[PDB]
């Protein structure tokens, strides 16, 4: 893939903080090949 | 604009820091790869939640939706 995309500019809203964010360290999962 | 949806995700997105089982976190991590909508840094993976629309909420939620080592 190259080209898709599915949302980009919306109304002035929305905030930084409460948003539903998540956060996967990929430090714990780490399998050799 | 449902309060009820987002109150939804509060669960797993909290719960998403208990979970360390390698095998389920990334196998769900291969899937945000199919809709393209993220951001890599350092070495997290960073996403959010209400960016993205229902049909991937019912879909990312399949692991959540049956545990048990799969």
């Amino acid at each position: 893939t190259t080209n898709s995309s599915s949302n980009h500019l919306e109304d002035p809203h929305y905030s930084e903080l409460t948003n539903l964010k998540v956060c996967i360290e990929l430090t714990g999962l780490h399998p050799k090949k | 604009m449902d309060k009820a949806y987002l109150d939804e995700l509060v669960e797993l997105h909290r719960r998403l820091m208990t979970l360390r089982e390698r095998h389920i976190l990334q196998q769900i991590v291969n899937l945000i790869e199919e809709t393209g909508h993220f951001h890599i840094t350092n070495t997290t993976f960073d996403f959010d939640l209400c960016s993205l629309d229902k049909t991937t909420v019912r879909k990312l939620q399949s692991y959540l939706e049956t545990s048990g080592t799969s």
